[PDB]
RNA sequence: AACAGUGGUAGGAGAGCGUUCUAAGGGCUGUGAAGCCAGACCGGAAGGACUGGUGGAGCGCUUAGAAGUGAGAAUGCCGGU
RNA sequence: UAUCCUUGGGAGUCAGACUGCGAGUGAUAAGAUCCGUAGUCGAAAGGGAAACAGCCCAGACCGCCAGCUAAGGUCCCAAAG
RNA sequence: GACCGAUAGUGAACCAGUACCGUGAGGGAAAGGUGAAAAGCACCCCGGAAGGGGAGUGAAAGAGAUCCUGAAACCGUGUGCCUACAAGUAGUCAGAGCCCGUUAACGGGUGAUGGCGUGCCUUUUGUAGAAUGAACCGGCGAGUUACGAUCUCGUGCAAGGUU
C-alpha cells in the first residue's frame, strides 16, 4: 500500500499523455456572428432563430 | 513583435498549461473565441494578457491586428506560500499554495 | 587560521559530470550514480581492449575457411600445407585481404596442394 | 602492390599510400627502406619462400608523434583498491615512394 | 569547547519508539551550532638556544656582510639639527638607495629623531644588533666607536 | 582495414530436394547457408545469406525408432495445458513446421536470427510458385 | 650499457598534488580583479593551462614558515526541491 | 643464495573454510564435530567445468586489427576433422 | 593579534533572553548588502486593481524595493539524429546511414545491428544478495594540545655539556 520505489520522469511524462482537454464545438451566428456554441443562444449577438435572448 | 507578462498571478502552473496548450499557434482573432468559450478558471487571465499584448502591438508599433498570430505561449512558476492543516492526533501536515508567471508573444505573419 | 574550501569540491565533481555525458536518464545528472557508472566503464574498457584482439582472429579464420572450401580444401589442411611448403609466413589478416581480392589467393592454394602430396 | 614486414606486424602497401607504423629510429625527411617483402602482387605474382630475393621498398619519413590519450582505470569491488594511469603511444608516419622487385 | 557552549544538557528526545538517530545534547560537534572538536587553543611559541650557537650565528652573519662589500664604516656622525632633509642628503651622498641599518654607540637623539620618518632606514644602538635587522637591511652603516664595542663584547 | 559490407550484398535462390536425406543431417547445412557462412565476405552483424526453398518435405525420414519415440511438447500458458503429438503424425499432417522447428532450433537468437528465418521457404509436393526469381539447383555436400 | 623484476587485504617504508595564513621579492588588474559558465589543450596519477561569454573590484609568482588541511555513506545536523 | 644479531619492537593477527591422503566420536550417517599431512581460497584477475569462494590449466606494469601452445575440444548454436 | 567573517564569531552584527513552548521552576530560535547621489520611473496605452509595453533618470532598469554576484537539485519552450515484433545493472568493444565543421587533431553529434557484462559502502570462513545504510542536491562534520619517558636524524660543544 506504499510505493516501493520512486517514479522516474519518463514514466510520469508517458502517463500524462491523455490528460488534456479538447476544443469546444462552436459556430458563428447568421446575424452579427460572434462564434457561439452550437445549439445554444449566445449572450451578445448570436441571436438564436430571432432575437439575441441574452 | 510585442509581448505581455503576468508575473505572480495566484494559480497553480500545472492547471494553466492545460489551456495554454490549447491556445498556442492559432490566429489572434480565432484565439479569443476559444478562450472565452472554455469553462476553466485560467481562461479569463489568459484572455486579459492576450488582449494586453494585442493592444501593445497596436499602439507602440503600428502593426494592425488583422494579421497577428501567436508565436510563444509558455507558462513558468513563481514563489510558493507554505501553510499548515491539523490532522488526527496532533500531526499538522503541510499545504502548498502555488503561483505562476504567464507570458505571451504576438508577431506579424 | 580557518579554511573554508568550496571551489575545490565543485570543480572535482563537475569533472566527473562532464565525463558522464550521453548516459540514460539521471545517470548524466546526479553525482553519485555518475561516479559509479564511470568506474564500471573503466573496468569494461580494459577487458574489452583485450577481447577485441581475441575476436578479430576468429573472423579472419572464418573467411579463410570459406575461400579455401571454394577450392576443394579445408582450413586445417591448407594451413598445414602452407607451413609445410616454402614456409609462407603470411598471417591471416593479409590472407583475408587476398581472399576478398582473389585470383592471387588461388595461387597460394595450388602452391599448398603441390606439397600436400 | 607488395606485403612487407615492419615492426612486429605485416602491412600491405601501394604507391602514394600513407601508413602509420611503430616508431623507427628517428628523424624526418629521411628515406627509409624495408627489405622483407613477402609477396609481390599486381600482374607478375612473385611468391617468396620465405621471402622475395632481391626486393626492397623505399619510403619517406614525414612525421613523428604520439596517439590520442587513453585513461586506464581499474578497481576491485569492496577491498578498497583503486588505480589510475595515463598512456599515449608513439608512432611514425611514412609515405610509399617506389616498390622495387 | 563542546562543554563551554551556552546550551543544553537534557536530551532532545528518547532513544526508542520513534525512528531517529540517537542524539544527546543539541550542542554536539555534528549539530549546527555545536562545539568545535580540538581547534586553536592559547599557548606560547618561543624557545631557547645554547649561547655559543647565538655567538656563532651573529658572527657569521656580520662576517658574511663583509664579503659582499656591504659595510660602510664612518667617523663622528654629528648632526647639528634634527631635520629630515639633512639625513636624506647625507644618505644620497653615500649612494644608499634601499634599506640601511645605522649603528651608533652613544644613543644619539638627533640621529634617532631624523631618519625615523624615512620609510627605509632604521637606527639602533650598538647593543641592540641582532640577526634579523642585519640580514634584512642590505647596507649596514656603523661608526668606529661602535665597532670597538661590538668587537669587544664578543 | 578489413572490409565490412552494407547495402552491397547480393542474394541468390537455391532449390534443395529432400527425398531420402536425414532430418538433422541436412537442416544443419541449410542453416549454415541461411546464415551465410559460405561466402568470403561474411560479416557477423549484417545477414549476408541467401534464400533457399525446400521441396518434397513429406519424404524426409528418421532412423531407429524415432518415428514413434520423438515427442513434441507445446505447453500453453494455462495450468495443466501441456499438449503433445508424436513425430509420425507430425510428418503426415504438418511436414512444413516439422522442418521449420529444426531449422529454427539451429539458428542464433535475436532480431538477426528472426530475419534469417524470415528468408526460408518450405513446401510439400514437388512444385514451387517462385519461377519469376529464376532459382537454381544446389547439391548439398552431405 | 648488460642482466633481472613490476597481482594484492591487515600492516611497514618512500616520493608527491592541491587549500588558508605569515615572511622575503616581484608583478598583475577598471582598456577589466575575484567569482560563475562553455569548449575539439597538457601532464603516469593526484592535477594544470588557453580561448570565449558573464561579472564590476581585486589577485597571483618564487623560496621558506605555521595549520580549525582535502568528504559519498555515521536510522549524521540545517536549508531548498 | 642465504641466516643471524641488534634497534624502532614500528606493527597487525588468536571462533578460519573446502578438496586429496591417514585416524578418532557418531546410525559407525551427516554441506556434522576433532586431530596429522599437502594444496587452493582468504588476500587472485584470465581459460575450462551450462551457470558455480575452496575443483583442472595458469599468476594481470601499459599499448598492438602479430605468432606458438596448456586444460579442453573440431555437425549447427559457436573458432577448428 | 601567522583570531572569526553572517550554518563562522557571543544564544543575539537586524527593536533577543524577543517570538514561540510550559500551571510552574525552566527551554529557547529565524532574520546583513539598490545606487556615488533618490536622480525611487512626469506623460501615453491595456487592465476594476495587481501587473505589464513605450517614453524618461542613470555609467548600467537583465539595478525598479528581501533591489551586489548569482551554482545544483527541480520545472518549461524550440529544434539536428533515433523510436510502435521488442526480454534490457542501462555500459563497453565492433559498425553502416544522416547532420555538422575544431585549442586540425589517424575531428564533433546521433546511432539500425553483433559479442561480453548479477550497483556502491559495511561486516564476515563466505554476499548479486531475500544480511545493514542512503529520496535528491548544497553547506557543516572525526588522531589535537600541555607535561613527562624512550629511539632515529640534523646541529653546538665535548670527558664536560647545560643555567
Amino acid at each position: 500500500a506504499v510505493p516501493f520505489r520512486r517514479t522516474s520522469k519518463m514514466k510520469k511524462r508517458l502517463r500524462r499523455t491523455h490528460f488534456k482537454l479538447n476544443v469546444p464545438g462552436m459556430t458563428e451566428c447568421p446575424s452579427c456572428g460572434e462564434m457561439k456554441l452550437s445549439h445554444r443562444v449566445c449572450k451578445a449577438c448570436g441571436s438564436y432563430n430571432g432575437k439575441d435572448i441574452n | 513583435q510585442a509581448k505581455a507578462v503576468a508575473r505572480t498571478v495566484r494559480i497553480a502552473p500545472r492547471k494553466a498549461r492545460l489551456v495554454m496548450d490549447l491556445i498556442r499557434g492559432k490566429q489572434v482573432g480565432e484565439a479569443v473565441s476559444i478562450l472565452n468559450l472554455t469553462p476553466r478558471a485560467a481562461s479569463p487571465i489568459i484572455e486579459k494578457v492576450l488582449k494586453s499584448a494585442i493592444a501593445n502591438a497596436e499602439h507602440n508599433y503600428e502593426m494592425d491586428a488583422n494579421n497577428l498570430v501567436i508565436s510563444q505561449a509558455f507558462v513558468d512558476e513563481g514563489p510558493t506560500l507554505k501553510r499548515f492543516r491539523p490532522r488526527a492526533m496532533g500531526r499538522a501536515s503541510q499545504i502548498n499554495k502555488r503561483t505562476s508567471h504567464i507570458t505571451i508573444v504576438v508577431s506579424e505573419k | 587560521p580557518r579554511v573554508k574550501g568550496g571551489t575545490v569540491t565543485r570543480k572535482r565533481r563537475k569533472k566527473v559530470l562532464k565525463l558522464a555525458k550521453g548516459y540514460f536518464g539521471s545517470k548524466h545528472t546526479l553525482y553519485k550514480v555518475a561516479n559509479q557508472q564511470v568506474m564500471k566503464s573503466g573496468n569494461y574498457a580494459f577487458r574489452d581492449r583485450r577481447q577485441k584482439k581475441r575476436d578479430f582472429r576468429k573472423l579472419w579464420i572464418t573467411r579463410i575457411n570459406a575461400a579455401a572450401r571454394m577450392n576443394g580444401l579445408s582450413y586445417s589442411r591448407l594451413m598445414h600445407g602452407l607451413k609445410l611448403s616454402g614456409i609462407e609466413v603470411n598471417r591471416k589478416m593479409l590472407a583475408d585481404l587476398a581472399v576478398n581480392d582473389l585470383t592471387a589467393f588461388n595461387q597460394l592454394a595450388d602452391a599448398a596442394k603441390a606439397q600436400l602430396n | 602492390y607488395a606485403i612487407i614486414k615492419t615492426g612486429g606486424k605485416q602491412i600491405k602497401v601501394e604507391e602514394g599510400q600513407t601508413v602509420y607504423i611503430e616508431k623507427l629510429a628517428a628523424e624526418a625527411g629521411e628515406t627509409v627502406t624495408f627489405e622483407d617483402v613477402l609477396f609481390v602482387g599486381g600482374d607478375n605474382v612473385k611468391v617468396g619462400n620465405p621471402t622475395v630475393e632481391g626486393a626492397t621498398v623505399t619510403a619517406k619519413v614525414e612525421k613523428q608523434g604520439r596517439a590520442k590519450k587513453i585513461t586506464v582505470f581499474r578497481y576491485k569491488p569492496k577491498k578498497n583498491v583503486h588505480k589510475k594511469q595515463g598512456h599515449r603511444q608513439p608512432y611514425t608516419k611514412v609515405t610509399i615512394e617506389k616498390i622495387n622487385a | 569547547n563542546r562543554s563551554e557552549v551556552r546550551g543544553g544538557g537534557r536530551k532532545p528526545w528518547r532513544q526508542k519508539g520513534t525512528g531517529r538517530a540517537r542524539q544527546g545534547s543539541i550542542r554536539s560537534p555534528q549539530w549546527r551550532g555545536g562545539g568545535v572538536v580540538f581547534g586553536p587553543t592559547p599557548r606560547s611559541y618561543s624557545y631557547k638556544l645554547p649561547k655559543k650557537v647565538r655567538r656563532l650565528a651573529i658572527k657569521s652573519v656580520l662576517s658574511s656582510k663583509v664579503i659582499d662589500n656591504n659595510i660602510i664604516v664612518l667617523e663622528d656622525l654629528t648632526l647639528d639639527t634634527a631635520k629630515t632633509k639633512e639625513m636624506a642628503a647625507i644618505l644620497k651622498g653615500l649612494s644608499v638607495e634601499k634599506k640601511a641599518l645605522i649603528v651608533t654607540a652613544d644613543a644619539n637623539e638627533a640621529v634617532a629623531l631624523s631618519a625615523r620618518n624615512i620609510p627605509g632606514v632604521t637606527v639602533v644602538e650598538a647593543n641592540g644588533i641582532n640577526v634579523l635587522d642585519v640580514v634584512n637591511h642590505e647596507k649596514l652603516l656603523i661608526t668606529k666607536a661602535a665597532v670597538e664595542k661590538v668587537e669587544e663584547v664578543l | 582495414t578489413p572490409m565490412a559490407n552494407a547495402s552491397t550484398i547480393e542474394r541468390k535462390w537455391l532449390v534443395v530436394d529432400a527425398a531420402g536425406k536425414t532430418l538433422g543431417r541436412l537442416s544443419s547445412e541449410v542453416a549454415a547457408i541461411l546464415r551465410g557462412k559460405h561466402k568470403p565476405t561474411y560479416t557477423p552483424h549484417v545477414d549476408t545469406g541467401d534464400h533457399v526453398i525446400i521441396i518434397n518435405a513429406e519424404k524426409i525420414e528418421l532412423t531407429g525408432k524415432k518415428l514413434t519415440d520423438k515427442i513434441y511438447y507445446r505447453h500453453t500458458q494455462h495450468p495443466g495445458g501441456l499438449k503433445s503429438r508424436t513425430a509420425l503424425e507430425m510428418r503426415t499432417n504438418y511436414p512444413e513446421k516439422m522442418l521449420e522447428l529444426a531449422i529454427k532450433g539451429m539458428l542464433p537468437k535475436g532480431s538477426l536470427g528472426r530475419q534469417m528465418f524470415k528468408k526460408l521457404n518450405v513446401y510439400r509436393g514437388s512444385e514451387h510458385p517462385h519461377e519469376a526469381q529464376k532459382p537454381e539447383v544446389y547439391e548439398l555436400r552431405g
